[PDB]
RNA sequence: GUAGGAUAGUGGCCUACCAUGGUUUCAACGGGUAACGGGGAAUAAGGGUUCGAUUCCGGAGAGGGAGCCUGAGAAACGGCU
RNA sequence: CAGCCGCGGUAAUUCCAGCUCCAGUAGCGUAUAUUAAAGUUGUUGCAGUUAAAAAGCUCGUAGUUGAACUUUGGGUCUGGUUGUCCGGUCGGUUUUUCAACCGGAUCUUUCCUUCUGGCUAACCUGUACUCCUUGUGGGUGCAGGCGAACCAGGACUUUUACUUUGAAAAAAUUAGAGUGUUCAAAGCAGGCGAAAGCUCGAAUAUAUUAGCAUGGAAUAAUGGAAUAGGACGUUUGGUUCUAUUUUGUUGGUUUCUAGGACCAUCGUAAUGAUUAAUAGGGACGGUCGGGGGCAUCAGUAUUCAAUUGUCAGAGGUGAAAUUCUUGGAUUUAUUGAAGACUAACUACUGCGAAAGCAUUUGCCAAGGACGUUUUCAUUAAUCAAGAACGAAAGUUAGGGGAUCGAAGAUGAUCAGAUACCGUCGUAGUCUUAACCAUAAACUAUGCCGACUAGGGAUCGGGUGGUGUUUUUCUUAUGACCCACUCGGCACCUUACGAGAAAUCAAAGUCUUUGGGUUCUGGGGGGAGUAUGGUCGCAAGGCUGAAACUUAAAGGAAUUGACGGAA
């Protein structure tokens, strides 16, 4: 951070750390989590700041209520990563 | 503006001393005499295919296009066979070393071989004086449509 | 807005060289800084520089050598007529003898004494002195 | 630094590096048009289509796995509406604000706000004469206004 | 800051405006326009002016100094207008008399006051055609009465 | 604008008939100038600022305003009414 | 006398004379202008927290400005132009060993405008092959044909700005070369012989505004293919042509045809949208708020009144008094009516464009922050015209009026005191309908943008913590703890940055002077006046002088002195 910081390769720790906006490059830390629902055996591509009452690809079981920011997955839901 | 009636005058009008001869027999009748005003202009069709007749056209009349010419945006096409060309440009001050964007409006005569409308990039040449403030003679509107045909937006 | 942004990384390499960093991050990264930067290096005021491709505008760093003093900007790109170059070097620079007056014009983005050289001038950008 | 509040604010939308299709999201560009027409049809704006498509499937955005965008497609199909979308949204603010000044004589901070907002559509319909979108000699006002809403 | 002024390529004319507008608070230049030396300043915005000695008058000195100062008050010719000149070096009064014509010239202040002398913005110069120093000194003599 | 009239000739220069234009905050229009314009003058780092009745170039005027003769050329004033 | 500072009040170095003496010198003074000095008119190049100066606030047309992105890099020759390497030379000149510098041609996925023809200079040539050292040293030489060596006509140019050299910017002036007017200021003269005739000169440069000319293509704009009505062309049809040249020459009609123009369809190509600005708008999401409007709830608290009780005073006092009832006023207790307000909560706390906004719930819309792999693609920044609000008072017109309370009564005090203090108390204060449009509307700090040094907190969002507790068993919300994160109403040191200094992390990145804009100021007073405008019901507002006057007016601090300050 003085003097002689060599800007082109930070440590990762300080990326994580600053916004996701002010780093070297733009990169966002959103994810979409693909979620399996309770009933049905299928999996839904759910990024996880939703912005939506997410039901599944038909059924009527909403699998995630949209918070402001990442979305709180309703109930007993299981999801993979990415 | 205006045009169409052809002849529409307490008198009523030809080009002078050029003949339509009643005892030949013609297709046009009339015979359309025309100039080709040079300095690379060429004569549109409009001008040497019509019927109006104009003193003041270049390409129909006795108007002679020299001296100096000009260009411009048109402003007002309200008045009968003439424009307002408004030519914009840039005054150098010393003092400050900048400049302003000035004005200078040019009424400039338009023969009916041309569509001259509001906003419409003009192109025009020097000549006789014809009226009061008409010094100058339109010879080529550049922006002939300036996206009239594609309006509309939906595919 | 951002006006004039080769002018803000200009005043950022300044406040940089005041603090006595050895580096400087510049956001935007235009031709025209690129242009300047090259100019500067090949004077001798200047380290690396690096353009990072943020898939976007641009991201430029600087290795700051010491030895910029100031590398300043004048504001609307004024109009030079070869003599008046003469002139802008006397009010911007310190003596007859060295600093530039990085002017663009229809060779490319040189400095004044290129430009002199080269018998083609035009509209300024900054100065380095 | 925002247009008309004194609030300078970076709530902002990052964009991945990536230009090219983050590789294993799958499907089809095809069908990912097919869907935004669906929803355009059905009454959905193209920043609401573009929202369900991120959200429940697995497209992340058009530029992206169509290479065309989301409005330029609907416009290629002949669905855009007359009025863009934010136009459309931002008059309809103005007319609630008429509305509700109408409705209680005496409100300044309503009026003021309502103002602002008109000020604001006006802008932008100058910006759509001046792009070709909205044809032009066209004020997009108060008393017609309501009327073009609906 | 961009500090005031616009610093644009194309901002000459409204650059030129201001200056103007500026100008009238410099009060020389305002004077200069306005014609205020020709529309009043007793003298036509003049170096010198013959004016009739109407009477000899001692007014007194404005603060530490304290004296009478032995001024005139003196009717221009050209324009009509009554002032009051001071006499400069000892007597001079005398020799200045009453009734005579007398050129005026200004004391040295572009108008104003000179010092101590209240309400008084003259030198007498010459009394009827001769020179007030001169006929101090005792070099020339007075032509008669 | 159209046509005529006039002019050495262009032209709302003037007449007739029609159209409603034309200029303007890129200061139109009005008011002021102890303003004839320019070459130039003074000052003098660079940028400037002020002055230019006045030896040169133009323009106006011959107490004021009007009108015209002669003449290639004058609306002359060391012509006229 | 003294421009100014000032000298003069019985010791004048400043007045009035002599001598000395200074300065300038055939000149030197005075007056007014004016230029310099004046960065005290500022483009270069000023100021605005406090010295004069930021519109009270936001909106906003003109204007002024405005993120980044499209051809970069390498080679291969080839012209110069001065330093070098010797003077190869009769103090000057011609190459090489070398150089940097400025070009030119090209080749690199590359066109520099393209053709209808003139001239194809040239050999890319090879038709006879050889004047000839054993040769690819060298050219008499003409069918296919490289066209840049030039024209002379089309076709149609994206258009500017910018800059280049050029052509034009009368002489005198200015700068300036030459030259013995005796010198110079000048002037265009002169200079040399046999002194029979001959002979140098009378330059060059400036002036940049506008127009003309040409090269340049960075910078800045502009433009183009997204209903492709797009581009080309072996298209293949067509449609409208136009129309000259031969058919002997006129008037036709239709051809062959070669040039327009305009709809088809076939093909060709990588067929055609740059980013998606830690620019901006808009949707979405959970939130947040003493933000606004309308609607209700509390405390009540005061006041009058009702009923209720108790018998000398209670109010008021600034030290002290007046002043009020007793036929219980006050005091005690329950109510009622009214219109007010909305404590405690309440902070270097929150919201709002400011003015301003704190009980309840509700309704009604709006809003920032946030989060966002959402969407549009320059909509953006600031603004003279004009616009929206706008404390208090005042105003007109309505409701109320408890207290305080400009007016007014009135009781003391002092030389006096229609002043405080004192008691009372119309207008209001409060509200509702209209105005008005001003404030120490003050952060006495314009807005937008960027960057520069530490620290903790603190509000609002949002991440991660096998963290802790809640406990209904795992919980899951909630609420903290800690770290980071973005966000507004906030300390310490050095300042190298500043600043006249108080101080300032901005009032910094300013004589090392230029990020983008609006507005304001130019000694003090006269004066926010006079006048005119304009705006108002008025009061006043916005707008806004000069004459005249004056050497200080201010600011900041330092030491004092002082203060019914501690
Ligand atoms: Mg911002
Ligand atoms: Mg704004
Ligand atoms: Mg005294
Ligand atoms: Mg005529
Ligand atoms: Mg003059
Ligand atoms: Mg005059
Ligand atoms: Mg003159
Ligand atoms: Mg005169
Ligand atoms: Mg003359
Ligand atoms: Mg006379
Ligand atoms: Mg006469
Ligand atoms: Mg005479
Ligand atoms: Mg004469
Ligand atoms: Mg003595
Ligand atoms: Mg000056
Ligand atoms: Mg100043
Ligand atoms: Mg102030
Ligand atoms: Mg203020
Ligand atoms: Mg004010
Ligand atoms: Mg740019
Ligand atoms: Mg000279
Ligand atoms: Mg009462
Ligand atoms: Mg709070
Ligand atoms: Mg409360
Ligand atoms: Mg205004
Ligand atoms: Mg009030
Ligand atoms: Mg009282
Ligand atoms: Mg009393
Ligand atoms: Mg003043
Ligand atoms: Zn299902």
């Amino acid at each position: 951070m003085v003097l002689v910081q060599d800007l082109l390769h930070p440590t990762a720790a300080s990326e994580a750390r600053k916004h996701k906006l002010k780093t070297l490059v733009q990169s966002p830390r959103s994810h979409f989590l693909d979620v399996k629902c309770p009933g049905c055996l299928n999996i839904t591509t759910v990024f996880s700041h939703a912005q939506t009452a997410v039901t599944c690809e038909s059924c009527s079981t909403v699998l995630c209520t949209p918070t402001g920011g990442k979305a709180k997955l309703s109930e007993g839901t299981s999801f993979r990563r990415k | 503006s205006t045009e169409l009636t052809v002849q529409s005058e307490r008198a009523f009008q030809k080009q002078p001393h050029i003949f339509t001869n009643p005892k030949a027999k013609a297709n046009r009748k009339t015979k359309r005499w025309y100039k080709n005003v040079g300095l690379g202009f060429k004569t549109p069709k409009t001008a040497i295919e019509g019927s109006y007749i104009d003193k003041k056209c270049p390409f129909t009349g006795l108007v002679s296009i020299r001296g100096k010419i000009l260009t411009g945006t048109v402003v007002s096409t309200r008045m009968h066979r003439t424009i307002v060309i408004r030519r914009d440009y840039l005054h150098y001050v010393p003092k400050y070393n900048r400049y302003e964007k000035r004005h200078k409006n040019v009424p400039a005569h338009v023969s009916p071989a041309f569509r001259v409308q509001v906003g419409d990039i003009v192109t025009v040449g020097q000549c006789r004086p014809i009226s009061k403030t008409v010094r100058f003679n339109v010879l080529k509107v550049a922006s002939a449509t300036g996206k009239a045909n594609k309006q509309f937006a939906k595919f | 807005t951002r006006t004039s942004v080769l002018a803000d990384a200009l005043n950022a390499i300044n406040n940089a060289e005041k603090t006595g960093k050895r580096q400087v991050l510049i956001r935007p990264s235009s031709k025209v800084i690129i242009k300047f930067l090259q100019v500067m290096q090949k004077h001798g005021y200047i380290g690396e520089f690096e353009y990072i491709d943020d898939h976007r505008s641009g991201k430029i760093v600087v290795q700051l050598n010491g030895r910029l003093n100031k590398c300043g900007v004048i504001s609307p790109r004024f109009n030079v007529k070869i003599a008046d170059v003469e002139k802008w070097t006397a009010n911007l620079l310190p003596a007859r003898q060295f600093g530039y007056v990085i002017l663009t014009t229809s060779a490319g983005i040189m400095d004044h004494e290129e430009a002199h050289r080269k018998h083609v001038s035009g509209k300024i950008l900054g100065f380095v002195y | 630094g925002r247009m008309h509040s004194k609030g300078k604010g970076m709530s902002s939308s990052a964009i991945p590096y990536s230009r090219n299709a983050p590789a294993w999201f799958k499907g089809s560009s095809d069908g990912v048009v097919e869907q935004i027409i669906k929803y355009a049809r059905k009454g959905l704006t193209p920043s609401q289509i573009g929202v369900l498509l991120r959200d429940a499937h697995g497209v992340t955005q058009a530029k992206v796995i169509t290479g065309n965008k989301i409005l330029r497609i609907l416009k290629s199909n002949g669905l855009a509406p007359e009025i863009p979308e934010d136009l459309y949204f931002l008059i309809k603010k103005a007319v609630s604000v008429r509305k509700h000044l109408e409705r209680n004589r005496k409100d300044k901070d309503a009026k003021f706000r309502l103002i602002l907002i008109e000020s604001r559509i006006h802008r932008l319909a100058r910006y759509y004469r001046t792009v070709s979108v909205l044809p032009p000699n066209w004020k997009y006002e108060s008393a017609t206004a309501s009327a073009l809403v609906n | 800051m961009g500090k005031g002024k616009p610093r644009g390529l194309n901002s000459a004319r409204k650059l030129r405006v201001h200056r103007r507008n500026n100008r009238w608070a410099e009060t020389t230049y305002k004077k200069r326009l306005l014609g205020t030396a020709f529309k009043s300043s007793p003298f036509g915005g003049s170096s010198h002016a013959k004016g009739i000695v109407l009477e000899k008058i001692g007014i007194e000195s404005k603060q530490p100094n304290s004296a009478i100062r032995k001024c005139v008050r003196v009717q221009l010719i050209k324009n009509g207008k009554k002032v009051t000149a001071f006499v400069p070096n000892d007597g001079c009064l005398n020799f200045v008399d009453e009734n005579d014509e007398v050129l005026l010239a200004g004391f040295g202040r572009k108008g104003k006051a000179k010092g101590d002398i209240p309400g008084v913005r003259f030198k007498v110069v010459k009394v009827s055609g001769v020179s007030l120093l001169a006929l101090w000194k005792e070099k020339k003599e007075k032509p008669r009465s």
